[PDB]
Formats: structure tokens, sequence, C-alpha cells
């Protein structure tokens, strides 16, 4: 539909043939989405596996190798060689392969996690005469949507009506207007209207601010404002995290450092140039060598660092959704593992939000100026309408109570809720506030009029008391809640009538701050008495015991105004005379109701006592149940003392600053406080450098989400209230927050021994080949050797290390410090040391065949040094037999074995074998012999191993590259030893 | 997920397939 802003609000409802009575019909819907599509942008998609390798053999080293060795065999033609600069391709080819799955399922697994959260709308169709909450993409044009406060806007829409006194949008994110702007409903004449001017359009991705709103969708998907804008570029904020970058400089550094060691092994050999490679022609001798040095540069430099940083956060944050914990910044994942403080509310996330009220009175005898309370208790506490109304443990009919018939009909009429039955999931389920909800099953389970329910079925029986209180009274209007008074009413009518327009009452329920001043009267029965001092703190007395004892009950006060004013003499518009409308009340009695604790919280506040982690409650009931739920739930002790750990809003705001940056330090419950206090909290934790994680749901908590360190949005919450976060709760739930921190550090630890992994067998490789020529010796390993390796450790033992399982005892630790380097100064001492090893013992393998081996040439202590030349007969009476394969088959041997050894050594960072078993990651021990597989494959084939200059070895000489290899394991051992107890690590 | 255990065997899958290729090259340069 064009130019909908300019149309009038029936000519869009004509338009498109819809009523917003009831919104389209599911035909309608169909050819509507026949017709304009989803409300989508088209999946661009534009990548490929095939233009992916050849991208990647575009970096000039990769191509260098490939000159060098094309150059060596035309040369050298004159008289493999060949199939050396076929395989070097090959592997190089296989091994970028391996790289763009490893690189692509990473990407696709992060861009996966939108998936955990669809964008959502809600709009009436005419198959339910209820609101719907359909999937975004599924809404068209002509649908009746709905929106309020916190809401992030579907489709383009027109306005068709404001059912608040005020509409106000953010429509920042396209007009630029930094400011919210209201809205109307009236015609926009002019088409050619600018954005800014439709003041009668919510437009696509943009937020509600404050309101409650109808309207017309009148466009979708690239149609829209913001789709003509998404559709140009992305747009995309392309990364990367603080860590990806710390470490990337050490990726910069030491990448350095073997560019030079990789052309100091050049020149070794720049006096050798000349020796026979051969007969030492110059160009061929130079090409030979420098093979070597940039096989050496290209197989050791690493590599893609960032790569290992964003694929650790790719398999983290795939299990924090798993479980619950839905990441929106990946940078937050790092700071994640470092939360020191959690501030979390109580209602439904330290507790479950399933209202149930369970205790109530009204008046029962009144002599002068003294009460006795008629008190009752009620069974069952799901929101099924099963249970009893007890009164001293006897069930009892409670219609017969006068009183309770009164107190039953008022939570009918002053409720906005209802029961619905669930025939898949076969339970009870609410409609609207739980707290409401609550009154809506008490009603049920009372039965005032003891109207026959026993033969319904569970459909019908879900409201049916509720329905005979409404049958008696018709609600009029409803005078909505202010903070002013802390109360709303509703103003009924009799059922029957002839105009007669009278003899009508307004039900009223509060909080007893608000309620109890305002009432003259208390209801005995059916009779009335005037209020009096002794019985109003008599009332107060019962709230207070039923607030600070065992199931600590949020209480409302229930009331009537028998002579309200004429309909003729109120006015709906302004809030702030509805607590005067609300005066000359009659008392009738008080509901209690429970919000039980989670099950798994007690357990979880444990978690982060064992691991150092503070939390804070932040409820909104006066500060005496407040503490006595964190007594139960385990921030208290059963008999702790906390006259100075729990603080009301109003107390915290009278101690002087330096005193509540003081609290701050050492509260852990804040109560009945303002949306303020969440930053001022915030900003004071800040200042002792704690790493806070503040939970939030609505409009107000943006500004604090977005100041804390770590935004925790609620999923049941607001679209608001989830762009200024971090991580959204699925499940709401304060134990999977705890979960959340845990696998932040559990991924920090992946990240480390990924890493650790890397260097240290890159270190290796760097220093054989400089042994090997810094000394004098024979190349333990042609480049083409070396590729295939460090193709075979990428592939399988290096991926496996992704399937780790958590460190041991990661949360008996304390939070790790932000700022401690990524890379401590003695980590790095490991990352040489085991480094340092491989690369002695794969050409101290090399260089024992040629000494101590029996089917070997007797070298002992014998220059092995001495040039390769090597014809002169002046120390052998033999005589150029130095090109073996034996000796590269231990090299190349010990390496491989190594590899897998120090991959083992890679199960934890600390934490020894002996307590990690191998066995802890079985993907591992595949992926190993899987290797071993390929190995004793290249090794006995026959044609191959002319190809990688290689011979067989018996069980003589397999057996030395344990000992060789093996103590690897035992020197990272040692290593980890003098961490896990001296470092403190 | 089991994608990982997936992941692992594909990869394996790839430098066996490039061991393979240079069998097939070895006979087929030689005749
Ligand atoms: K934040
Ligand atoms: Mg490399
Ligand atoms: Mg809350
Ligand atoms: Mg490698």
């Amino acid at each position: 539909m064009e130019a909908a802003h300019s149309k009038s609000t029936e000519e869009c409802l004509a338009y498109f043939g819809v009523s917003e009575t009831t919104g389209l019909t599911p035909d309608q819907v169909k050819r509507h989405l026949e017709k304009y599509g989803h409300n989508e942008l088209p999946a661009e998609e534009g990548k490929s596996l095939w233009e992916l390798v050849i991208e990647q053999f575009e970096d000039l080293l990769v191509r260098i190798l490939l000159l060098a060795a094309c150059i060596s065999f035309v040369l050298a033609w004159f008289e493999t060689a060949f199939v050396e600069p076929f395989v070097i391709l090959l592997i190089l080819i296989a091994n970028a392969i391996v790289g763009v799955w490893q690189e692509r399922n990473a990407e696709n697994a992060i861009e996966a996690l939108k998936e955990y959260e669809p964008e959502m709308g809600k709009v009436y169709r005419a198959d339910r005469k209820s609101v719907q909450r359909i999937k975004a993409r599924d809404i068209v044009p002509g649908d009746i949507v709905e929106v309020a406060v916190g809401d992030k806007v579907p489709a383009d829409i027109r306005i068709l009506s404001i059912k608040s006194t005020t509409l106000r949008v953010d429509q920042s994110i396209l007009t630029g207007e930094s400011v919210s702007v209201i809205k109307h409903t009236e015609p926009v004449p002019d088409p050619r209207a600018v954005n800014q001017d439709k003041k009668n359009m919510l437009f696509s991705g943009t937020n509600i601010a404050a309101g409650k709103a109808l309207g017309i969708v009148a466009t979708t998907g690239v149609s829209t404002e913001i789709g003509k804008i998404r559709d140009q570029m992305a747009a995309t904020e392309q990364d990367k995290t603080p860590l990806q970058q710390k470490l990337d400089e050490f990726g910069e550094q030491l990448s350095k450092v073997i560019s030079l060691i990789c052309v100091a092994v050049w020149l070794i050999n720049i006096g050798h140039f000349n020796d026979p490679v051969h007969g030492g022609s110059w160009i061929r001798g130079a090409i030979y060598y420098f093979k070597i040095a940039v096989a050496l540069a290209v197989a050791a430099i690493p590599e893609g660092l960032p790569a290992v940083i964003t694929t650790c956060l790719a398999l983290g944050t795939r299990r924090m959704a798993k479980k619950n914990a839905i990441v929106r910044s990946l940078p937050s994942v790092e700071t994640l593992g470092c939360t020191s403080v959690i501030c979390s509310d109580k209602t439904g996330t330290l507790t479950t939000n399933q209202m149930s009220v369970c205790k109530m009175f009204i008046i029962d005898k009144v002599d002068g100026d003294f009460c006795s309370l008629n008190e009752f208790s009620i069974t069952g506490s799901t929101y099924a309408p099963e249970g009893e109304v007890l009164k001293n443990d006897k069930p009892i009919r409670s219609g017969q109570f006068d009183g309770l018939v009164e107190l039953a009909t008022i939570c009918a009429l002053c409720n906005d809720s209802s029961l619905d039955f669930n025939e898949t999931k076969g339970v009870y389920e609410k409609v609207g506030e739980a707290t409401e909800t609550a009154l809506t099953t008490l009603v049920e389970k009372m039965n005032v009029f003891n109207t026959e329910v026993r033969n319904l079925s569970k459909v019908e029986r879900a409201n049916a008391c509720n329905s005979v209180i409404r049958q008696l009274m018709k609600k009029e209007f409803t005078l909505e809640f202010s903070r002013d008074r802390k109360s709303m009413s509703v103003y009924c009518s009799p059922a029957k009538s002839s105009r007669a327009a009278v003899g009508n009452k307004m039900f009223v329920k509060g909080a007893p701050e608000g309620v109890i001043d305002r009432c003259n009267y208390v209801r005995v029965g059916t009779t009335r008495v005037p209020m009096t001092g002794p019985v109003k703190e008599k009332i107060l007395s019962v709230i207070k015991e039923w607030g600070t004892g065992r199931d600590t009950l949020r209480c409302l006060a229930l009331a009537t105004r028998d002579t309200p004013p004429k309909r003729e003499e109120m006015v709906l518009d302004d809030s702030s005379r509805f607590m005067e409308y609300e005066t000359d009340l009659t008392f009738v009695g008080v509901v209690g109701m429970l919000d039980p604790p989670r099950k798994e919280v007690m357990g979880s506040i444990q978690l982060c006592r064992d691991a150092g982690i503070r939390v804070i409650m932040i409820t909104g009931d006066n500060k005496g149940t407040a503490i006595a739920i964190c007594r139960r739930i385990g921030i208290f002790g059963e008999n702790e003392e906390v006259a100075d750990r729990a603080y009301t809003g109003r107390e915290f705001d009278d101690l002087p600053l330096a005193e509540q940056r003081e609290a701050c330090r050492r509260a852990c419950c804040f109560a009945r406080v303002e949306p303020s206090h969440k930053s001022k909290i915030v900003e004071y934790l800040q200042s002792y450098d704690e790493i806070t994680a503040m939970t939030g749901d609505g409009v107000n908590d943006a500004p604090a989400l977005k100041k804390a360190e770590i935004g925790i949005a609620m999923g049941s919450g607001t679209a608001v209230a989830k762009t200024a976060s971090e991580m959204v709760l699925a499940d709401d739930n304060f134990s999977t927050i705890v979960a959340a921190v845990e696998e932040g550090r559990a991924i920090y630890n992946n990240m480390k021994q990924f890493i650790r992994y890397l260097i240290s067998s890159n270190v290796g490789e760097v220093v054989c080949i400089f042994l090997t020529a810094a000394l004098g010796l024979p190349e333990a390993l042609i480049p083409v050797q070396l590729l295939w390796v460090n193709l075979v450790t990428d592939g399988l033992p290096a991926t496996a290390l992704g399937f780790n399982p958590p460190d041991l005892d990661i949360m008996d630790r304390p939070p790790r410090s932000p700022k401690e380097p990524l890379i401590s100064g003695w980590l790095f001492f490991r990352y040489m040391a085991i480094g340092g090893y491989v690369g002695a013992a794969t050409v101290g393998a090399a260089a024992w065949w040629f000494m101590y081996a029996e089917d070997g040439p007797g070298v002992t202590y014998h220059q092995l040094t001495h040039f390769m030349q090597c014809t002169e007969d002046h120390p052998h009476f033999d005589c150029e037999i130095f090109e073996a394969p034996e000796p590269m088959t231990m090299a190349l041997s010990v390496l491989v074995t190594i590899e897998m050894c120090n991959a083992l050594n890679s199960l934890s960072e600390n934490q020894s074998l002996m307590r990690m078993p191998p066995w802890v990651n079985i993907w591992l021990l595949g992926s190993i012999c899987l290797s071993m597989s390929l190995h004793f494959l290249i090794l006995y084939v026959d044609p191959l191993p002319m190809i990688f200059k290689l011979k067989a070895l018996d069980l003589t000489q397999w057996l030395m590259v344990l000992k060789i290899s093996l103590p690897v394991i035992g020197l990272d051992e040692i290593l980890k030893f003098i961490a896990r107890n001296y470092l403190e690590g | 997920m089991e994608r990982s255990t997936r992941e692992l065997c594909l990869n394996f899958t790839v430098v066996l397939i490039t061991v393979i290729l240079i069998w097939l090259l070895v006979r087929s340069y030689q005749y």
C-alpha cells in the first residue's frame, strides 16, 4: 500500500479489506503472503568453497614456495624434482580446504545464534479473539498489529488508534532524531512527505519509548523504510574482540622473529651454496636452501591466531545458548569470566513468578475499638483451580462468609487477566500478570456462590466462578494503577437495569500503604463500622507478620467505595485524580500471595561463593520481606546480622555519598529502589574496580544495563532492554547467569590451551630447521615433509582440542583479573621450553641414527658437522650415504609423535594427566589414531615413501621414538607442576 | 551436537583423499 500515511484511517482498512475488530482471516493472510512475501530481506549468501581456497592461494609466501619449486625443477632438468612442486600444491590445497571449512563453520555457528531469538510481532487475526504473538516474518500487509512500551516495531505500520494518552517512539536508528517523538492518527496530507513528518507511521526496526497503540501494516520486507536502507550496504561491524588485538599484536611480534630466523637459515648456507647440490651451481644451490627457508616460513608463521579466538567463541557461545544464555555481544564472552558481582532482580529471576494466594483475611468481630480477624489459608500453588480454603486446617465453604464473598468479588473485577487450559501440555496456564492470575485462581478455588463446577471440563472450568461474578456486576471502566496512591480500581454497576444508571460501587485493590489511609469504614460481614486506630494497627500488624515469616507473602488490601461518584462526574485522562476517586473506602480483606524461590538458586548462590562472586538482590518487596527472602535462598545466614548489609532505597538515599560507596561494598540486598539506583550502584562498584553484571527487563533498565560491565536482559522482557544488553536469559533464570559465568571461564581456558599448542608446535618447527643448519647438519626435514606434518596436526589433533571439557576446579578459583595479561611472562617460558624440546628432539633423533644406530654409520662425536661433499677421504678410509631416509624418518617420526604427546598436554592448562587423564577427550584419542594411521600409511605403501623420502622403521626404531618423545609429557608435567603449586595457577 | 565428530571425520577424509591422489599420481606419471 502506497502513501498509507496520507490515506486516512478508514481508508487504510478499506484498501486491504480488513476489519479492525478481527483482523485478517486465515485466507486473507495466505493471499497477502502469496502476494507480498515474507517480512524479511533476501538471504544474500555470497561466498563459495571453490573461491575461498583460491583466495587462500593469493598470499605471497605460498606463491613464492610454488615458484621456488617450479624453478628448481626446470633448472635441474639437464640430467622428484618434479613431484615435489605437485605434492606441495596438493598439501597446500589440502590444508587450505580444511582451513576454509574451519573458518566457515565458525562463522555460521555465530550467525546461527540469531536463531535462538527470531523477531516477533503481535497481531490480531480472526481465528482467535485474543492477541497473537507470531514470528514477524509472517506479518503481512493489512495485518492489525499491536505495539506497547519496550517493543521493537515489526513492520512499517499506519497507526489506527492510540490506547495511551500519548504514544512516544524512538526512531533514531531511522531518522536520527535522538530524542523520542510523539505520534498521532490523523492523516499527513502530503504524499511526498519525509519520514520525520509522517507522524502517523511506525517504521520497522524502531522502539516504542512510551505508550500502547494499534495499527494496520502498510508495507513489509524490502518495501519498508529501513528495508530500502538495509538493502544498500552491508554495513557490517566486522570485528574484532579486544583480546583478539592484544593477541594479534603478539602474533605480529612472533611472526617477525620467525621471519628473521627464516632469513638467517639461508645465510648459514650462503657459504654452502657452491657445495654439490649439485654440483653447486650457484642458482641451484640458492633455490634449494630457499625452498627450506620459505617452507619453514609458510608452515610456522602463526597463522590465524584470531582464528583461534573466533573458534572458541563459536564453540562456547553455542554451548551457552543450549544452556539458555543467548549471547548478543561477543566481546563480553571474554569479560564474562571476569564477573565479580552480580546484581539480580528478584521476581521471576531468583524466584519463579508463579504467584498463588495462600492466606487471606477479613474482619470478624469489632468491639468498640478492637477487632477479631477471620483468617483462612488456601492449598494448591499452581494456577490450577484445584485446592481448598481452610480455616484452622479444616476445609470450609467460602460463601458462608459474606466478607469472603465480597473479597472474592473484588478479586474478580479488579483483574485484567485470566485462566486458560492448555490441552497439549495438559496444564492450567496464565494469561496476563502473574499477580493477577493468582487472584483469578483464588476466585475459582473459593467459589463463593457454589456454582456447579465439578462436572465441567478443564477448559470451561478454567474461569467458571469468575464469570458468575461478572454476570453479577458490569465493569464499566478501570482506574489504572498510579504510584501516587499505590492502587487501582474498577467502577462497576449491577447486572440488570432499565436506566437505572445507579446502584453502583467501586472495587479498589492495591498495597496497604496506599489503600488503608483511604478507608473510613471496615466491612464486618455485610455491615460496616467506622475504621479506627487499633483496627488499622491490627490489620497492619498481620500484614507485617505475613511478610517477615516463612513464606514471606506480598499482600494486597481490598476495599470498596460503597457510594462512588456519578459516572458523569469522572474523567480518566489524568491519572492523578484517581486517588481522590478512591476515597471514603470500606476495608474488606487482604490477600497474601506466595512467590516461591527458584529450585536451583540456593545451590547457585553457593557456587558464586566458591567462585568469589558477590550476589546482590534487588527486589521491590519492603525491606523486611526482602531480608527474609535472602536468608531463605542463602544470601544471608539463618541468624546472620545484616543491619548494615541491606538497604531500603530510601535509607540508601540518606547516607552521605561517602557511605553509599561504602554500603555497596558490603550490601547484598537492596529493597524498594528506583531505577536511578541501578546505575548509582554500578558506579560505586566500578570505583572498586569490580566487574559487575546487572540484570534488567524494562525500558528503564536500559541505562544501567548499558552502564554495567555485563548487561543481562530477560527474554520475557522488552526488546528495548535487550539491545542494551550483552546477554539475554532465555529462561529468565538466575542460575542461567551463573552457568554463563562458568562457561566464560571455561572458554578462556580453552583459548589458552589452543594457543599453547599452536605456539609450541610452531616453535619446535623453527628450532629443528634452525639447528639443522646452525650446527652444520644434514636437513632433518625436506620442505615437503614439513607441510605434511603441519597438515595432519592442524587437521586432526588441533581440531580435536575444541572438544575438550571444562578445566577442573574452575570455580573454586576467584574471578580472573581484568588486565591480567593473556600470556604471562612465565607462560611464554613454557611456550619456549616445550617448543625447544620438540626441535631439540626431532634433530636429536636424526643425529642419533647418524651416530649410535647399529645399522647406521658409526660417527660417534665425529663431525656430522663435516661438509656434505666429503669424498676427500681425510677421515674416511664412506662416502656420501648421508642422504639416507633413515635419519629423517626419526625426525619426522619424533615430530609427529611429540605433536600427539604435546596434544595430550593440552588437555588442561595446569592440571596433570594423573588428574585429567588422556581419555577425558576421546575425539582427541580418536584423532591421534587417525593421524597415526596416516603416518603408518605414507610409510609403508611403497609408491609414496619415494616422494616423501622415507624408509620403514622396525620395532627397534619406533622404540627410541618413545624414549625421545614421551618426556615432552614429562617436561610439561614438570612445568605444570611448578605452576599448580608455586605459580598459584 | 554430534556435528563435532562429523567435523573431525571430514577433516580426516580430505588428508586421506589427498594421500590417495599421490598414489594415483605416482603410477600415472610412471606409465
Ligand atoms: K553494559
Ligand atoms: Mg603455516
Ligand atoms: Mg522485576
Ligand atoms: Mg599448524
